[PDB]
RNA sequence: ACACCCAGCC
């Protein structure tokens, strides 16, 4: 029973036998994502101050925090927290996130 | 002088250019303009220890932008020219980069959901039906392709059988166009039925095996 | 993928269109200042001394490939697809997607890098938000 | 290709309610009881929208379309947004 | 200790010496470059505990929510009465439970041990 | 002085046809290049094809000079546009649209192990020695 | 047959 369950899959619906912990349950409020498009995540984010691979030299990456998408290395960014904190607001507000 | 040469008389005066980037609506804006000469104005101050750099939009274009300079020395940025006469030539060497940023934070947001709104027209989706579909296999007496592969093959008819000598007229013309042959292909030229052409090859021409494809007749008597 | 047998890193980043080391390390390492790093890939460079330009190591990667066969065009073309569409498809399938693939590796190989040093953990197989749940949706969807 | 070239796109999907055909040949809507008493797959058919063009050196295209094309049946999740419930 | 490389086919340059002056050579070893080296260092190991996480911590690891934070040890520099401590997880030790602490004004992020 | 509070405001243009065609350049930070000793050069697309759709390869100065290849940039310009304000005479801003983003990258001159004599060495997995010898017999 | 699940008791 990893950390990780917590909240996710139930703590204590396993079968026991050859099957145990193998076979597990969702927790009584997890929600499974059923994903979407990432272009508006991209869009916004080529809009904001983030710039793209091919538009930077490979020595301003050490000092700027990379940005994945959907696992995708897709550029960098100078100013993390701002950067976070918008996307944090545009998530919560049911913007294009 | 020739045609892969690049001119660099550009880069010899150290022409210095602006590199900026804008947003989707002001480019479209701009393009709307239909090239009128004029789409706006830029507004460059420079105070005791700081540079402010904007962007003023024509009023009439839309019935303040501040702009961003980065660092310029990560990457040595120009600018080349090719011309319909395949003349190459170097306008310049970028000097300084820019980012355009709209002065709106929440009511642009708005514009964002118009722009998402308009890219999301053409996506497709499945539709639901409410009744099932009974148009397809509809019942018919022949297949329009059937029909027209009938009406083809009996206005064109069944390929006559000819005399000798004039069926040996075309073998002659064949081997003298090519020396080796395929027996699908001298039928489709000699325009004959398959066991009197056969016939009328067996007594001058024989098969030749072969260990790359197939046995084939050869159209030489000897 | 569909290679039978390991290559040496540098050997694919040349393949990808760095022949220069220069090039190499500006990918996979960030900081210059960082001797640790340095001498921790000098092997890798080291290694790949006999392979010199773009087209032999194309070479390299498709001699080593599903079929040997005779030719050299053949197989030069043969690791230029398999390096264009299958080699991280998800970073690039395009024809010209080589600079983001590049710059994927090395963050790969700087990831590895790192935990070698024990700059990083090694992540666990289980810490739950490395696993995905292939539901009915995307279950069916791979039938369909 | 065979001179003539033939290309089929396919474009849009449609998927009607689940249905039953009885031996008859008439189609009714498969309630889930009834597919669960008589052994049936609650499934749905699948239609979709093919375009077909012909390239002849003559220059004749033609851009006949089929529309709902039936293209098999997939089974439906009850209480789902494409279910009879 | 230092890497550099060559201006002309900008790979890896190497050691090497020559007999008739006596002196290293960080030389090329694909092109026919050569240059004087200024440092006489080869290779440099480090088998003990200097990793010196002081300088590689990022003073942006303070504003991280997840950390505790303490005010019993202000800042040197600017004088700030709240830092955030956090120990080191790093591999090649596997011991010394110490207190790394990170100044949490912004503009600032003086590291310090204690 | 006047330099330190210059005001400067020129009017912008966008043409909308022109017979020219723009790229942006951009070469590596490491190059260092020099433009005064580029008297003559060919850019000619590659051979290696056999048209629109292929790299070109940069060829300064005959066989004398250096020689680069390059690429397309992946990234694709549907969201992002690039914009050259290019000086005139009369001082007017011209705003002109590009097409592609173009890096070539440096090349160097020398003879270069080939594939099969490099799988004919590949013997030596480790066992080599006398790195100058590996190229002394070619 | 066979295969695959599930389940019971240790
Ligand atoms: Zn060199
Ligand atoms: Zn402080």
């Amino acid at each position: 029973l990893h950390n990780t369950l917590w909240g996710m899959v139930c703590p204590a619906e396993t079968p026991e036998g050859h099957a145990v912990g193998l076979v597990k349950n969702l927790a009584l409020m997890a929600y499974i994502s059923v994903g979407s498009q990432p272009s508006p995540i991209l869009e916004f984010l080529e809009e904001w101050s983030m710039e793209n691979l091919e538009e930077i030299s490979p020595a301003a990456i050490a000092d700027a925090t990379k940005i994945f998408v959907n696992g995708c290395w897709v550029g960098i960014h100078k100013d993390p927290e701002q950067l976070m904190n918008t996307l944090r607001k545009l998530r919560r507000q049911m913007d294009i996130i | 002088a020739e045609r892969g040469e690049l001119d660099l008389t550009g880069a010899k005066q150290n022409t210095g250019v602006w590199l900026v980037k804008v947003p989707k609506y002001l480019s479209q804006q701009w393009a709307k303009a239909s090239g009128r000469g004029e789409v706006g104005k830029l507004r460059i101050a420079k105070t005791q220890g700081r540079t402010e750099v904007s962007f003023t939009l024509n009023e009439d274009l839309a019935n303040e932008h501040p702009f961003v300079l980065q660092s310029v020395g990560g990457q040595t940025l120009t600018v080349f020219t090719e011309s319909s006469s395949d003349k190459l030539s170097l306008e310049g060497i970028v000097v300084q980069r820019a980012e355009c940023r709209p002065a709106a934070s929440e009511n642009y947001m708005r514009l964002k959901r118009l722009q998402i709104e308009e890219s999301s027209k053409p996506v497709r989706l499945s539709q639901q039906l409410d009744k099932v579909v009974t148009t397809n296999y509809k019942p018919v007496a022949n297949h329009q392709y059937n029909i027209e592969y009938e009406r083809k093959k009996k206005e064109d008819g069944k390929r006559a059988r000819a005399d000798k000598q004039h069926v040996l007229d075309m073998l002659f013309s064949a081997f003298e166009k090519h020396q080796y042959y395929n027996l699908k292909d001298l039928v489709d030229i000699t325009k004959q039925p398959v066991v009197y052409l056969k016939e009328i090859l067996k007594e001058i021409g024989v098969q030749n095996v072969k260990g790359i494809h197939k046995n084939t007749w050869e159209l030489k008597p000897e | 993928p569909y290679i039978k047998q390991e290559v040496p890193i540098i050997i694919v980043f040349r393949a990808l269109g760095f022949v220069s080391d220069r090039d190499i390390l500006e990918h996979i390492i960030y900081d210059f200042e960082d001797p640790e790093m340095m001498e921790m890939v000098k092997p890798s460079l080291d290694e790949a001394f006999v392979i010199q330009e773009q087209n032999v190591a194309l070479n390299f990667i498709g001699s080593r490939g599903a079929k040997p066969g005779v030719t050299k065009e053949k197989r030069i073309k043969y690791a230029k697809e398999v390096l264009q569409k299958e080699m991280l498809p998800h970073v690039g399938v395009s024809d010209f997607c080589e600079t983001k693939k590049a710059y994927f590796l090395g963050y790969m190989v700087h990831r590895l890098l790192l935990a070698a040093l024990g700059r990083r953990e090694l992540d666990d197989r289980d810490h739950y938000g490395n696993k995905r749940l292939d539901l009915a949706g995307p279950l069916l969807a791979f039938l369909f | 290709q065979a001179p003539p070239r033939y290309l089929l796109k396919f474009e849009q999907i449609y998927l009607s309610k689940p249905t039953h055909w009885e031996r008859d040949g008439a189609p009714s809507p498969m309630m889930p009881n009834e597919a669960r008493l008589r052994n049936l797959t609650y499934s749905a058919p699948l239609y979709v929208d093919i375009t077909k063009t012909v390239i002849k050196e003559g220059e004749e295209q033609l851009q006949t379309q089929h529309q709902k094309t039936f293209i098999g049946k997939i089974p439906i999740m009850l209480r789902s947004t494409y279910c009879l419930l | 200790v230092g890497i550099r490389f060559c201006q002309e086919c900008n790979n890896m340059l190497y050691p090497k010496e020559d007999k008739e002056n006596r002196i290293l050579l960080y030389a090329c070893r694909n092109c026919d470059y050569q240059q004087e080296a200024d440092n006489s260092c080869i290779y440099v190991n480090k088998i003990t505990h200097e990793v010196d996480e002081l300088t590689q911590i990022i003073a942006d690891v303070s504003q991280d929510p997840t950390l505790p934070r303490t005010e019993d040890h202000p800042c040197q520099k600017c004088g700030h009465k709240e830092a955030v401590f956090f120990q080191s997880h790093s591999a090649r030790a596997e011991d010394a439970m110490r207190l790394y602490y990170v100044c949490t004004a912004p503009h600032c992020g003086h590291r310090w041990t204690e | 002085g006047p330099s330190s509070q210059n005001v400067t405001e020129y009017v912008v243009r966008v043409p909308k046809n022109t017979t020219k065609k723009y790229n942006i350049m951009a070469f590596n930070a490491a190059d260092k290049v020099n433009f005064a000793t580029w008297n003559q050069a060919r850019l000619e697309r590659d051979l290696s094809n056999k048209p629109e759709d292929q790299p070109w390869l940069l060829r300064v100065n005959g066989k004398s000079g250096r020689k680069f290849k390059g690429i397309k940039k992946g990234g694709v310009t549907e969201n992002t546009s690039y914009y050259i304000f290019t000086q005139c005479p009369d001082g007017a801003f011209e705003a002109f649209p590009v097409h592609n983003w173009y890096n070539f990258t440096p090349l160097a001159r020398h003879r270069t192990l080939t594939a099969e004599e490099a799988e004919e060495e590949w013997e030596r997995r480790n066992k080599v020695l006398n790195h100058f010898s590996i190229m002394q017999q070619r």
